[PDB]
RNA sequence: CGCGCGCUACACUGACAGAGCCAGCGAGUACUCCCUUGGCCGAGAGGCCCGGGUAAACUCUGUCGUGCUGAGGAAUCCCUAGUAAGCGCAAGUCAUCAGCUUGCG
């Protein structure tokens, strides 16, 4: 009677750089509710940081998280 | 010496050279085959003259189409007009008279514009 | 006879395929989990359960196609198993959490029958297969019971079992008079 | 001709430019004395640089071909992941380029979006009219030759990737029937020495390929930076 | 003037006049080519002024 | 529910414009006198041509 | 331009002889009160229609605060009429 | 066959709608409506280029799957497209 | 300032990317949208070179999911079969018409 749910609590609304509001919608689609960021933008944003795009928003690891939020806060020292 | 119909089939402005010759089965359409040639709707209306008249009197004939003008649903209705009077100016031609018959008649109890062209002329109501 | 095969992981279901033995199509549309994704005995129909209490029913092609046919949200709390009416097409069966299980007609909009008298989470059921047991249903809950309720008299369970473990898995013999809980270490 | 004075003269030019920020193309113009007359070398064609004029860092090529799509698709699919699948955006033939893109606003799109062009021999003199006037005449973007030339008659895959490696970061060489043409050479953000080389090559290339009466015809070299002065090597 | 457009019969001229207002004076009026032929400013053109 | 106010203005006329930039508006309504003006004497010149 | 009302326009609706008591505005603007704070209003199983004599159809929908007093009631009424609708 | 798919191939015996529904046995269920829904004549799509509006009537002969896709065909964005509105209906039938 | 007539914009009838497949009328040694920064060869007038400002449609296949990214009142007018409506291409014909007009599919 244990089985490990340590994924479960992932449609808790998260929190980021600008916006602390940032729910469970897809990796890409979340980065779009990021203020100033353009689909296009997230892709190219998720394809540098080499997450799959299958992945939803809350299933990520908190260091997959922080070179997010590293490599949208400088756009430039990652080569675009 | 060799058996061959052409025939003339007619729409809004598409129209349809079909030459019919004694052969092996195969039925093409400008050079593609026929379950190829169609938007992927109309294939059945493509498929209603073989499919009244049965496989068994198409298995002898080889149906080369040319066509052009009109669009899409123009060139179907084309074809299909084509085809069937093709096959009926076929058996008319080179099996009996009955068969022939038996044929236009089948063609016919479904919907006559398989044969005869009837184009939209201009009377309204004067 | 076909190639398809679905397996249920998290918020996304992947129907695979048999004979290459590859995720054939991965269906993500769910709000937050999969419970359950079984394929009807046609062989095109999917149903699954998600955590939000919905069940989804959605149309699914032999290559990519996640149509949704239908929806329902009447349970409002998660939704653990659905199965299909191996008899009928058009009929199956829901064992959600709370203390429900329910048998459902596809065009309808409202449980064609609703059936109580377990007491905790229940998380296991079943169809009776066999030509006698037209209209038996067999769920297992949390509570240690398992039941097997007749659909022409929608009172209580006509048989019940008591165990003492939570009963996890029930499975009927296709003989139809044999069956099979699954609860605890046996 | 020595590249003393070619180094000198660049070294300056370069002075005169700078006194991100820079990004201008130096070229240089060649200027004739007779007449061009021959389509043939009318033809325009390709140099291969010592120093690439490219970058390569994010430019994405658009391929054009002409024998089936589906084949040179399956080709870039197949061959080369490390640089040409990064780098080849789009492949398309010239029978669905021109039924795609009739188009302004299509083929100005289209222009907006890739970086650097390269069709085959057999379409350039079908291009010009294909794509449009403001895809064509107006910048140097314009499309690059490359041989895919012996079901393909296509040259085999390993030497059409060493010849797209090649062709990415040549320099386009464009005939005038006129007396006068430019040629680019390189940007003013880089280094003069690479610049003599670069300008070293393409004149001895230049002369002694596509200049006909090869240096009997040939006349005046003005080095010349975008909107400044231009610096001479007479011939 | 000097002939910017030219169809069949009628043909857009740009070099001699400077607005609006003075083709609407000068309309209807009797122009003439060089060659011989005849014609008449009719309309002022809007999106070149 | 969450109710909302209506935005609308006090002394309303359909002849005037609204608008908070008095630049914009200054702009517009410039634009717009010039237009009729010009319109005005392109059809005195047009009646004097005839 | 100010709704036609008994207020102020009862000297010319008496001297040219047409139904002084009809021009009555503060009929519907005491009935859209008490409509618009009724509980069921609140609840939103309410939804409320306008029918002008000159036969015009006027939805108001449950979410609107319409404004208390008799002349902003006035100058909003006459600002819909004029341009169909009132945005927020 | 000349050059048919296999699906039609199977179903070559008699005439079915889209070639997957059958005609045999389409009970109607008023007497009132036997005359005017038409579904002796069979169909293969509903796709039939008629004059069925030249005089009274003649509605009541075309068939009535021709009917609805010539009435989902109504509004002022989908005027001309027929191909749609066919392919909608088989959509639906599915 | 007012009135109509056209034109454009306003999201499920969506966007993006691929694949496939259709017209008709049109041929006067004739047709070009600018204006300029520079430079070549030009005693002078110019010509060169480089920069700046055969359809639409439709069908099929996938990626993503409603998000100032809201289809028009009272009235009044018109319309009954290749009619309404959608769609583009061509031409510019001694009057009218480029802010458009007339053809054609």
């Amino acid at each position: 009677s244990l089985v490990s749910g340590e994924k479960t609590n992932f449609n808790h609304i998260l929190r980021l750089l600008n916006t602390n509001v940032d729910g469970k919608q897809k990796v890409v689609y979340a980065l779009t509710q990021i203020k100033g960021v353009g689909r296009r933008y997230s892709n190219l944003v998720c394809k540098k940081a080499d997450v799959d795009l299958k992945k939803r928003a809350g299933e990520l690891t908190s260091e997959e998280l922080e070179r997010l939020v590293t490599i949208i806060q400088n756009p430039l020292a990652y080569k675009i | 010496s060799v058996q061959a119909v052409q025939v003339f089939g007619k729409k809004k402005n598409a129209t349809a050279v079909a030459r019919c010759v004694q052969g092996k089965g195969l039925i093409k359409v400008n050079g593609k085959p026929l379950k190829l040639f169609a938007p992927e709707i109309l294939r059945a209306k493509l498929y209603e003259p073989i499919l009244i008249l049965g496989t068994d009197k198409f298995a002898d004939v080889d149906i080369r189409i040319r066509v052009a003008g009109g669009g899409h649903t123009s060139q179907v209705y084309a074809v299909r007009q084509a085809i069937a009077k093709s096959i009926v100016a076929y058996y008319a031609k080179y099996v009996d008279e009955h068969s022939k018959n038996l044929l236009k008649q089948e063609l016919i109890q479904f919907d006559r514009s398989l044969l005869v062209a009837d184009p939209r002329r201009c009377e309204p109501k004067k | 006879t076909n190639d398809l095969f679905a397996v249920t992981a998290g918020p996304r279901v992947e129907i695979f395929s048999i004979r290459k033995r590859e995720p054939l199509k991965t269906i993500g549309r769910f709000d937050s989990e999969a419970h359950c994704g079984e394929i009807r005995p046609d062989g095109r129909v999917l149903v699954a359960g998600e955590d939000t209490g919905r069940m989804q029913v959605f149309d699914v092609g032999q290559g990519t196609r996640a149509v949704i046919l239908k929806t329902w949200h009447i349970h409002k709390q998660p939704v653990w198993v659905t199965k299909w009416s191996p008899t009928e097409l058009t009929t199956l069966m829901s064992c959600s959490d709370d203390k429900t299980v329910r048998l459902w007609d596809l065009p309808s909009n409202d449980p064609t029958r609703l059936f109580t008298g377990h007491t905790d989470y229940v998380r296991c059921g079943a169809f009776m297969p066999g030509s006698a047991n037209s209209n038996l249903l067999v769920s297992g809950s949390y509570d240690e019971t398992v039941r097997v309720w007749d659909a022409r008299a929608p009172g209580g369970a006509v048989m019940t079992f008591k165990h003492a473990d939570p009963i996890e898995d029930v499975l009927p013999l296709p003989s139809g008079t044999t069956l099979l809980a699954a609860s605890g270490n046996a | 001709v020595d590249p003393d004075q070619t180094l000198k003269a660049c070294k300056a030019l370069l002075a005169h430019i700078k006194k991100t920020v820079a990004e201008t193309p130096i070229w240089l113009t060649l200027t004739t004395k007779k007449h061009i007359h021959d389509s043939h070398r009318l033809q325009p064609g390709k140099i291969i640089l010592p120093h690439p004029l490219n970058t390569s860092e994010e430019i994405s090529v658009c391929l054009i071909t002409a024998d089936p799509q589906r084949f040179y698709k399956n080709a870039v699919a197949d061959e080369f992941p490390e640089d040409l699948r990064a780098k080849i955006g789009r492949v398309i033939d010239i029978s669905h380029l021109k039924a795609k893109f009739k188009a302004y606003e299509a083929q100005r799109k289209l222009f907006s979006e890739h970086d650097v062009f390269l069709a085959d021999t057999r379409i350039i003199n079908r291009l010009p009219k294909a794509l449009g006037k403001t895809f064509y005449k107006t910048t140097t973007k314009r499309p690059i030759p490359v041989v895919l030339m012996a079901n393909a008659n296509a040259r085999p895959i390993p030497e059409i990737v060493a010849e797209i490696r090649k062709a990415i970061g040549a320099a386009l060489v464009h005939l005038s029937p006129s007396t006068n043409t430019a040629i680019k050479v390189g940007y003013a953000n880089w280094e003069p020495e690479k610049l003599a080389a670069n300008i070293e090559t393409v004149i001895r290339e230049l002369v002694e390929r596509f200049v006909p009466q090869k240096w009997q015809n040939v006349r005046n070299f003005y080095v010349k930076g975008p909107e400044t002065a231009a610096l001479p090597i007479y011939q | 003037g000097t002939p910017w457009k030219i169809f069949k019969n009628t043909a857009f001229i740009k070099d001699m006049f400077n607005s609006s207002l003075e083709i609407a004076k000068f309309e209807g009026a009797a122009i003439r080519t060089v060659s011989g032929i005849r014609g008449q400013i009719k309309r002022a053109l809007s999106k070149p002024e | 529910i969450k109710t909302y106010i209506p935005k609308f203005e006090d002394d309303f006329d359909p002849d005037k414009h609204y608008d908070p930039n008095r630049e914009r508006a200054e702009l517009a309504k410039l634009k717009a006198e010039h237009k009729r003006e010009r319109k005005g004497a392109l059809r005195e010149l047009r009646k004097d041509a005839q | 331009y100010t709704l036609l009302n008994s207020d102020e326009h009862i000297g010319i609706m008496r001297k040219m002889n047409r139904d002084i008591s009809d021009a009555r505005p503060d009929i519907t603007h005491q009935c859209l009160l008490t409509l618009l704070d009724s509980p069921i209003n609140k609840a939103g199983k309410l939804q409320i229609y306008i029918q002008t004599a000159k036969g015009v159809l006027i939805e108001v929908s449950p979410t609107v605060r319409i404004p208390r007093t008799f002349k902003r009631f006035a100058g909003l009424m006459v600002q819909l009429l004029h341009r169909l609708s009132i945005k927020g | 066959y000349d050059v048919l798919p296999k699906e039609v191939l199977a179903e070559v015996g008699s005439v079915k709608l889209f070639n997957r529904w059958s005609y045999d046995d389409i009970e109607i269920r008023d007497i009132s409506l036997t005359d005017y829904i038409q579904i002796r004549a069979p169909v293969y799509i509903p796709h039939s280029a008629g004059r069925y509006a030249v005089k009274r009537f003649r509605k009541a002969n075309c068939p009535i799957i021709e009917r609805l896709t010539n009435s989902l065909m109504m509004h002022g964005r989908n005027n001309g497209k027929k191909l749609m509105a066919v392919r909608i209906v088989a959509h639906a039938f599915e």
